[PDB]
């Protein structure tokens, strides 16, 4: 799970800066 | 009226155009016109994540199996309709690259198909983000 939540989290940024962008 | 899956093993799959009707072609164009302004806003993103699983891959190659558990794991966890773009957008760029750069062959079907069958679950949500950014 090391790896997994690194890559993740830098997945589920993508996600915010998506929200704030076209909001 | 329409079917997402095709619509995504068609922009994923390389799957013929000509399997769409009109909803699904349209459908189609939206998720590629957002796809690519995804690709391109966070293209230095996606290659710090590109280029991570490249070196922990133990034949040195782009393989969707190394991202197939972390994809899925992040959506149950965060559930909005922009993950799941962003995840078809690094999905998108992993096939390009493993299509550009791998000097060996990678079975990932299974994995990729899997992964469709969970973005289609949560079509209902990438129609309306689509959508939206379509204006």
């Amino acid at each position: 799970d090391a790896s997994t939540k690194k890559l993740s989290e830098c997945l589920k940024r993508i996600g915010d800066e998506l929200d704030s962008n076209m909001e | 009226n329409y079917n997402i899956e095709k619509v995504l093993n068609v922009y994923l799959r390389d799957l013929r155009i000509e399997s769409l009707n009109n909803n699904e072609l349209e459908i189609l164009i939206m998720i590629r016109e957002c796809c690519e302004v995804i690709k391109k806003d966070y293209k230095t993103e996606f290659n710090e994540i590109c280029n991570f699983i490249l070196q922990n891959n133990v034949k040195s190659c782009y393989d969707i199996n190394d991202v197939k558990n972390i994809i899925i794991e992040t959506i149950n966890s965060d559930f909005r309709p922009s993950v799941i773009l962003a995840s078809i957008s690094l999905l998108s760029i992993i096939i390009k690259k493993k299509k550009d750069e791998n000097n060996e062959v990678v079975d990932d079907d299974l994995a990729l198909n899997e992964l469709i069958n969970k973005f289609s679950s949560y079509q209902k949500d990438i129609i309306s983000f689509v959508e939206k950014n379509k204006k």
